[PDB]
């Protein structure tokens, strides 16, 4: 399990692998590790799968209620804070979550880290997961604010590739999403074994 | 588990007048991969290899003491070792540490140097000899390997199709194991030659 | 507790206590606010001026840093509604990390006046 | 309940052509002691359902109370409906599982037998709610010692006459008396057929100790 | 204090086809070293377009289906139609999650048709995450079936192979072969094989024996 | 597990059940629990199944070689002291309460209770095993000083039958032994020959 | 482990905090703000167990702002510090908050006020205070050079000596440091001290 | 693990299964659990397979000493003493519970040896996980002084019931017949369980698996 | 701790020791262990010392008011069912095995063993306490169908004296009670009046 | 925790090590040498549990010198690494040596040799290797940029990128880094890389 996302000049690039494990046994290789919140927001999967999925689905319901009542879409700073207030109450009961909220609001790009430990921080770059430490090294050596879009695609896929290469627990398919001002669009979906031939 | 700290997975499979033995190449520490060219199958003769999975330090410890005893054997006797004798020697060597056991489950695959009958066997981590006529597997993804080899094995195969079934068994087994994989070597032991091959595998 | 129905329908569609609540509006102080395009200026009437008054405590005009409001009628009800609106505005500041819009707290006060008619 | 103290061992059961026969000893052990020697562990619920329970005995008497008051409150209406044994089995599955969900189980392992609409019913409920039917059932050490004889006879001959099933039960109870440490040579047999529920007992098994002369 | 789960074994198997869904299961029920019964099917027909597979603790396997059929008949009252396959999956995800902190130890695999006449297999965890797959093995013997289906359905690690679509006659033989392979090596799977094929005409059954030991 | 020895004039009467359980499954229901340490000296085995057979081979060895050298039938007190030394020397790795009974020409019929600890004490009767707790009160009430051989065989059979009735870890057949100057006379009470006590019915 | 430091002067309080947010071998934020504005004359420095910190700080913050809305004036730093102490103390409950706190405030009538508080909610007013394992390395320098009549340039110099002690001796990588000062003119942001 | 034995009129009949499991997975299908020890003494080994393997090597070796030294065929009680002394000396840390059956000059004997060194002499034994199911058949059907074929069918039926009613056993029945006048090691005797026929064929042709490197090492 | 009740024709005979120990120090050596729940219904207290008084006060409360309402002397089976219900309802926090004995005109002399669990079973004789293990075998051998009153009093005194001799946690005086239609006759056996069994001395 | 890194080139090995010795919150030594010279063509890098490191390294070092005294020539790095592995594996005794090792050597038949070894004494020859929690942060960049034919200045640049990742992301203060290169002319010391 390795997920990363980073802000830059033309929006947010979100990349994720697709391996879910059961101990040493690999259960699946087609896990959709970026959960689609709404036409403008994305959430991420690290740690516990259902713990991520239920709270982000209920957050999508919450922000749709807010769109119906307040007649406007939700900001990142409000929605991620509601996710933090949902997951803060159940500290210490055994929950496991690592998430990134990615959208486009009036502050521009949005990228906030919220977990089941309760942490809530901003930042320009992030990476969460078991093989996340390998993703930081490949990500930060090419990262700057002035990245071009396709070079950002190459940096995201290369960092997830090296993270999947070193981590035994990470793998699957490198899924790549791009949130822009007019909405999020799917970039590509690529197997690791094809990119080993490419790289 | 202590066996699964380094990962690892080795299997053998019997063919008509040939045996095949293949081991994974990942040397691991529980999550961190370190190298991808770890040697587990060692030659103990012209047509006799031994494969050791499990804790990768006990593979090298048992294999160095085994080569120490086997060289004294083959210098004192004046013949190459028959594989059943090598099975009894490795079971003796592991059982000498009964209550201090090495964490390796060796598999042995080779040919009798006179009759050229195919032989395969495996052991537990403390020295129970298990001579089977179809296949023996060893390592952290044992269920995947029995699942592949129970359906893919058929008796009396030529070395080409034996290579094909052991390659498909290894490659489909280790891609459902997190802590194994990262490349595989395949040794085909024939009467007149040894074929050493490495395969295209997933590197994640 | 006490759970009779006070506001009940009359023989022709007139919640009597809602009519009388608007009577209680009709004798309060008259208030105006006029919107300019970069200012909003409020004007409320005084009651019984009484030159011994300390003017500080009789002010009729901040729910937040950005919003104030005018009223008419029973003064204690008005102070109650302001103390409901202020705690709702600061809870909104707690949950969204943005100051309130005027529609949110106006809809909240508009529903608060109806929930106590039923 | 966290501690079973007064316990009952194996209860058998097998379907036969026209009904169900279940059996159980009459012992209530207290640890190793044979403390109570004349208790009945078989309940007659109505004219077409009987019930035998292994494990903790106080919880069996609680179920006797509740499931007797249920059929009495059914018979007070007098509309012509009676609980089919499948209904009592589903009720016990829900009661045992609902006690399990409160982390407060009823420490039993029960066998419901009955005969309704001409069809024999034989159903198992344990303290977790694992519930199924079978052509023959056995709880406790009967599941290892008397269950193999029942299924070995049932493989050759799936339809049993009444006396064949009764002797098969007696011959399994002899095995349990030879090889269970908590059993007792004083047992009951309850048989439900078209005519209703009978209980025969106390019975006894006749032993053979000719291997005692086979030491040297 | 009352160790509240017992692993009652069993494997289930579902394959989503082009216009069908096959669901298979063993019928052996176990408890450690014992065999309770040899005819206890794990495939439960929900509606005309969906059959569900159960594996895990058997008491929760009974309780959950007694919940699901009640929820189906509540839906058929309040909405005047039968549920779709995706609606059943989305319902059961909430039902499994609402027992978060005392989970149903059940691995659910929903097989059936969607509204467009294609096969859909929805395989769940005990805590309610779910995903759509083409094929899935679950329960006890999943590690012996899932690499072989990875070979034969996804066509991985094969060169020079035509990726033919999923026909019925090859898929049925695949289900029988993988269960013979599971019964040869896993102790928990055996004694029968109950196969439910969901097509547009209805649901039919085929029974094959396995190893008795 | 219920063993019992009773001293009478001219010898001792031993008794034992025949049920050896592992957990609550009867592993052997015809177990012989009287081990000849010499001709007329029997030891009884209650507690750990390994230790009471493992020490008894060493004591049989030492006592046989001692009897060969001293040119005599060996004493019962000697056979008790060879257990009192050894079961004390390994007492933390043994769980062994032995009841040694036998005869010697020098001091007659003798019953030595060696409880778990490696001490030694002669008693007029000794009961042991898991079931002895249920028949302490019987034998304190029934024992009269100087019973005959047949009276003692009926007393041992009754006291064993009560413990086999009440204790679930005891049962089977009653194996008796009457050790005297004339020799050892063993007998087995099976089925109807076991003394029967009617249940407290109604 | 997170670091805090505050110095109370004659008519000012100088506080500083580390600007790092870490996750178990790596830092995940290098512009992390641990200073939350309570009102115009009061800051609360907040470190400790993650999640408890921000929830507790914002819950106190909206009640301070709510008091300002209800009354039209600010809490005194004594009143807000005792309020925060009471809310942290109500500890033995089902909601313990393992938070470590410094509060700096300026009052019209009492002047500059600095309050130390641990996760027990023991409230101690001090002329200077510091949290973290880095406090053990720099309260000695603060005991060495602090006088009650330190003017603010000697305060930034002594703070620079303290953060250079963090750079030289302390084992955790704490490279960048945010500093603010409070006096009668409100809150003032100063330039970040970097290494 | 299901092994059994009976004492019949002319000797000992031993039986076994062949399924050896590690974890909860079948590891071996045709494992031989009836060990050779002497020409007359065979020793079924249950429990820890490697510990009973090296034990029925070592005691076999010591009996190969002793039968050559005295020049006579060894007794059962000799192997009994050696087993109980070694297994008591290791205090049961050898996890081997044995059935030591043989025929010597005093007729047949059947001993069951628990790992701590306690020995029982029995007319019939069952060990292993499926010991209770075969013990049921023995309590139902055993008689003293049975003939050869009745004892063979009894042990085979008991091993069959222990195969069908346990997960821990299966796939063959081995027997052994020991007497004064004959030794009949019937391996296997009956095969109650059979692999099903594979309906599909999965034979991968040459070139199906991609190859990266290849080295041909010629030999003589 | 050794309590015993024996049913005979026309009533029951109860018996109890009088030694209450905390650890191995005798805290009270004249303890009265027979509690009157009604006029002719006695319960016996073995196990936890608090519970067997605290439940018994509630059962006495319910049973007296029930007897006043029904205008009837209350049954012994009623007094056993009020324990079987309540000791079952709190069985996780009680350690209580009660032996209820008594008389009623409707069914005569009755002895109900309520073991630790909250069940109920009528027996011809019931023994309880820590010392009862040492006198199971005596009373299985000595009991005859239909003993008189004085034979029951001697049988209860002998069976108690054996357990007081063998069990270290039992001793003191033997407090008997014979409950019948005529009423309750209590008596105390002290010193020489306790039936004496000579030690198995060496000859 | 201590940091090691080594890069094996075509005819050279580049190794580097952190120069810090710490104690529980503070560092006691900022010029700590973890590079122990075994002979003219072999270095042994030694980190791990304190006490076991210097004792194990010097006990190997006197036997590596002793073989040269007895024989007049050097151990090959294969033989010395297998000797070190045998002494570390000889684990299932009482005496634990919980050491993390790198051995770099140049043979005069095989060229540059780099050996990885954990506290289990699992010996794995690698083209590059690293110890510590910083290995989790830097081996990925090593997989990103390493080729088998890296020339030595590009190897200094790739090392410097890894050390800047230690400065940027890693939470322990690792400011100064010693580096040596082993060649056919012996051991070469380079300038300290500092931040």
């Amino acid at each position: 399990t390795t997920t990363l996302a980073f802000k830059f000049r033309h929006g947010v690039i979100v990349a994720a692998d697709s391996r879910a494990t059961a101990g040493a046994y690999i259960a699946s290789q087609t896990v959709k590790k970026v959960i689609e919140i709404n036409p403008y927001l994305l959430g991420t999967m690290a740690g516990g799968a259902a713990d991520c999925s239920f709270w982000e689905r209920l957050l999508a319901r919450q922000c749709r209620i807010y769109e119906l009542r307040n007649k406007e879409r939700i900001s990142v700073a409000a929605a991620s804070k509601l996710l933090a207030n949902m997951v803060y109450q159940y500290k210490g009961m055994g929950l496991s979550m690592g998430t990134m909220i990615c959208g486009w609001d009036k502050r521009g790009p949005g990228l906030y880290y919220v977990d089941s430990e309760g942490n809530r921080i901003s930042g320009a770059t992030f990476s969460v997961g078991s093989g996340s430490v390998y993703a930081y090294g490949v990500m930060d050596r090419g990262y700057s604010y002035d990245l071009e879009v396709e070079q950002a695609y190459d940096l995201a896929r290369r960092a997830i590739y090296q993270a999947t290469y070193r981590d035994a627990y990470s793998g699957g398919a490198v899924n790549l999403y791009h949130v822009r001002e007019d909405g999020w669009i799917r970039v590509s979906s690529d197997n690791v074994a094809d990119l080993h031939e490419k790289y | 588990s202590i066996m699964s700290y380094n990962g690892g997975a080795v299997m053998a499979m019997k063919g008509k007048n040939c045996v095949a033995i293949a081991a994974d190449r990942r040397f691991g520490i529980q999550a961190q991969m370190v190298t991808t060219d770890f040697q587990k199958i060692f030659p103990m003769g012209d047509r006799l290899y031994i494969g050791l999975a499990g804790l990768a330090t006990d593979v090298q410890t048992v294999a160095q003491r085994l080569k120490f005893r086997l060289n004294l054997y083959e210098l004192k006797e004046g013949r190459q070792i028959k594989p059943y004798t090598l099975m009894s020697m490795v079971a003796n060597l592991l059982y000498e540490k009964r209550f201090g056991p090495y964490y390796t489950e060796p598999v042995i695959a080779g040919l009798d140097p006179k009759t050229f009958k195919p032989f395969i066997c495996s052991l537990d981590l403390i020295g129970c000899p298990m001579v089977t006529d179809d296949f023996v597997v060893s390592g952290t993804c044992a269920e995947q390997m029995y699942g592949m080899c129970e359906s893919l094995w058929e008796p009396n195969m030529d070395p080409d199709h034996l290579f094909e079934t052991i390659s498909q068994a290894m490659l489909n087994a280790v891609d459902r194991d997190a802590v194994s994989g990262m490349g595989v070597i395949v040794h085909i032991i024939e009467k007149d030659k040894i074929t050493t091959r490495t395969l295209k595998a997933r590197m994640d | 507790s006490y759970d009779r129905a006070i506001t009940v329908f009359s023989p022709d569609g007139h919640l009597f206590q809602v009519e009388y609540a608007q009577e209680a509006v009709k004798k309060g102080s008259t208030a105006v606010g006029v919107r300019g395009r970069d200012i909003v200026v409020l004007g409320v009437e005084k009651k019984s001026v009484a030159k011994l008054q300390d003017e500080r405590t009789v002010r009729k005009i901040a729910l937040d840093d950005n919003v104030c409001m005018a009223f008419a009628g029973l003064t204690a009800d008005a102070r109650i509604v302001i103390n409901r609106a202020r705690v709702e505005c600061q809870s909104h500041r707690l949950t969204v990390e943005d100051p309130v819009t005027v529609e949110y707290i106006t809809r909240y006060i508009a529903s608060l006046k109806q929930r106590y008619t039923q | 309940t966290q501690n079973p103290m007064v316990t009952g061992t194996s209860v058998l059961g097998v379907k036969f052509e026209g009904g169900v026969v279940i059996a159980a000893d009459m012992l209530g052990s207290y640890g190793s002691l044979a403390r109570f020697r004349n208790i009945s562990r078989i309940m007659r619920v109505n004219n077409s359902t009987m019930l035998g329970a292994s494990g903790d005995y106080a919880d069996f008497q609680y179920l006797k109370q509740v499931l007797g008051q249920m059929v009495i409150d059914e018979e007070l209406l007098g509309d012509g409906h009676s609980y089919s044994p499948r209904a009592i089995h589903s009720w016990l599955t829900r009661a045992m599982y609902s006690r399990r969900s409160k982390m407060n189980p009823l420490w039993n392992t029960m066998v419901i037998g009955g005969y309704a609409d001409g069809e024999s019913f034989l159903g198992y409920v344990d303290m977790l709610g694992v519930a199924y039917e079978a052509p023959s059932l056995a709880t406790g050490y009967g599941a290892y010692l008397a269950q193999p004889l029942l299924r070995e006879v049932l493989e050759k001959q799936p339809v049993l006459s009444q006396t064949e099933a009764r002797d098969l039960v007696e011959r399994c109870m002899r095995v349990l008396y030879y090889r269970d440490a908590r059993s007792y040579n004083r047992f009951q047999i309850a048989t439900v057929t078209e005519k209703g529920v009978e209980i025969e007992g106390p019975l006894s098994t006749e032993t053979n100790w000719d291997i005692a002369h086979m030491i040297s | 204090r009352f160790s509240p789960y017992v692993f009652n074994g069993g494997t289930i198997l579902a394959i989503a086809g082009e216009d069908f869904a096959i669901v298979a299961s063993d019928t052996r029920l176990s408890e450690g070293f014992s065999i309770h019964t040899r005819d206890s099917p794990k495939c439960y027909k929900l509606t005309d377009k969906t059959v569900i597979g159960c594996s895990g603790f058997h008491g929760d396997c009974l309780t959950l289906t007694k919940i699901i059929e009640a929820r189906l008949k509540m839906y058929k009252h309040s909405n005047n139609k039968a549920m779709t396959t995706g609606a059943i999956a989305a319902m059961l995800s909430t039902i499994l999650y609402s027992r978060r902190f005392f989970p149903y130890y059940v691995y659910n695999i929903i097989g059936g048709l969607d509204e467009e006449g294609k096969g859909a297999v929805y395989s769940f965890d005990p805590v309610g995450s779910y995903q759509r797959d083409s094929f899935k093995a679950g329960g006890s013997a999943s590690a012996m079936l899932q690499p072989l289906l990875d070979n034969q359905v996804g066509f991985k690690n094969m060169q020079n192979v035509e990726h033919v679509p999923l026909s019925l006659d090859r898929a049925m033989r695949l289900v029988k072969d993988v269960f013979i392979s599971a019964a040869e090596r896993d102790v928990y799977t055996g004694d029968a094989l109950r196969i439910c094929i969901v097509t547009k005409e209805g649901i039919r059954e085929e029974t094959v024996s396995l190893r008795k030991d | 597990t219920t063993i019992m020895a009773v001293q009478f004039d001219g010898g001792v009467v031993l008794g034992a059940d025949s049920r050896t359980t592992t957990g609550s499954y009867i592993a052997n229901r015809v177990t012989d629990k009287l081990t000849p340490i010499h001709d007329r000296i029997f030891c009884c085995r209650s507690g750990s199944a390994a230790d009471t057979q493992a020490v008894a081979d060493a004591v049989t060895y030492q006592l046989g070689f001692h009897s060969i050298e001293l040119n005599e039938p060996p004493l019962v007190h000697t056979a008790a002291s060879l257990f009192k030394e050894m079961c004390y020397r390994y007492r933390e790795d043994l769980m062994a309460g032995i009841i040694i009974a036998g005869w010697d020409p020098q001091e007659g019929g003798q019953v030595y209770s060696v409880p778990m600890g490696g001490m030694m004490v002669r008693q007029s009767f000794a009961i042991g095993g898991s079931g002895s707790s249920y028949i302490y009160g019987y034998v304190d009430a029934t024992y009269r000083e100087g019973m005959t051989k047949e009276e003692c065989l009926q007393f041992t059979a009754n006291a064993l039958a009560l413990a086999m009735e009440r204790d679930g870890s005891s049962g089977g057949v009653i194996r008796l032994a009457a050790i005297a100057e004339s020799g050892v006379e063993r007998q087995v009470l099976l089925g109807d020959q076991i003394p029967k006590f009617a249940v407290a019915t109604l | 482990m997170e670091y805090l430091i505050g110095i109370q002067g004659p008519d000012y309080v100088l506080v500083a905090s580390d600007r790092v947010a870490a996750s178990n071998i790596v830092q995940m934020k290098d512009d992390h703000d641990k200073m939350f504005k309570m009102s115009e004359k009061i800051l609360l420095l907040c470190v400790g167990e993650a999640g408890d910190t921000v929830q507790f700080a914002e819950y106190i913050q909206k009640n301070v702002q709510l008091y300002k809305m209800r009354n039209g004036y600010e809490l005194s730093p004594t009143a807000a510090a005792n309020f925060t102490r009471r809310n942290l103390a109500d500890l033995r409950s089902r909601t313990p908050y393992h938070v470590n706190l410094l509060l700096a405030g300026y009052d019209e009538h009492e002047g500059p006020a600095l309050y130390y508080m641990d996760y027990l909610a023991a409230l101690a007013k001090a002329p200077f205070a510091a949290h973290g394992y880095g406090a053990f390395l720099t309260l000695s320098i603060l005991d060495r050079y602090y006088t009650p009549t330190i003017s603010r340039e000697r305060a930034v110099e002594l703070l620079r000596k303290c953060l250079e002690e963090l750079q030289k001796r302390f084992i955790l990588n704490l490279p960048t440091f945010s500093v603010r000062i409070i006096d009668k003119n409100g809150i003032h942001d100063l330039d970040n001290i970097s290494f | 693990t299901t092994i059994a034995g009976v004492v019949y009129k002319d000797g000992i009949v031993l039986g076994a299964d062949t399924r050896a499991t590690e974890g909860m997975v079948v590891a071996d299908k045709n494992c031989s659990k009836i060990h050779f020890i002497s020409p007359n003494i065979y020793c079924c080994g249950a429990g820890t397979a490697a510990d009973t393997d090296m034990t029925t090597q070592l005691i076999s070796s010591n009996l190969e000493l002793h039968s050559l030294s005295t020049g006579r065929l060894p007794r059962v009680v000799t192997a009994n003493r050696m087993l109980k002394q070694m297994l008591f000396r290791y205090q049961g840390y050898i996890g081997a519970a044995l059935v030591l059956g043989g025929v010597d000059v005093t007729g047949p004997h059947l001993y069951s040896i628990y790992p701590h060194g306690s020995t029982d002499k029995l007319p019939y034994v069952t060990m292993g996980s499926g010991s209770l199911a075969a013990m049921a058949v023995f309590e139902d059907k055993f008689r003293p002084d049975m003939e050869e074929e009745e004892a063979k069918n009894l042990v085979s039926e008991a091993i069959a019931a222990g195969i069908f009613n346990d997960l821990g056993s299966g796939s063959n029945i081995d027997l052994c017949v020991i007497s004064k006048n004959k030794l009949d090691f019937l391996r296997p005797y009956t095969v109650p369980n059979k692999k099903g026929t594979r309906l599909g064929r999965y034979r991968c042709e040459k070139g199906t698996t991609a190859v990266l490197t290849e080295k041909i090492t010629p030999l003589e």
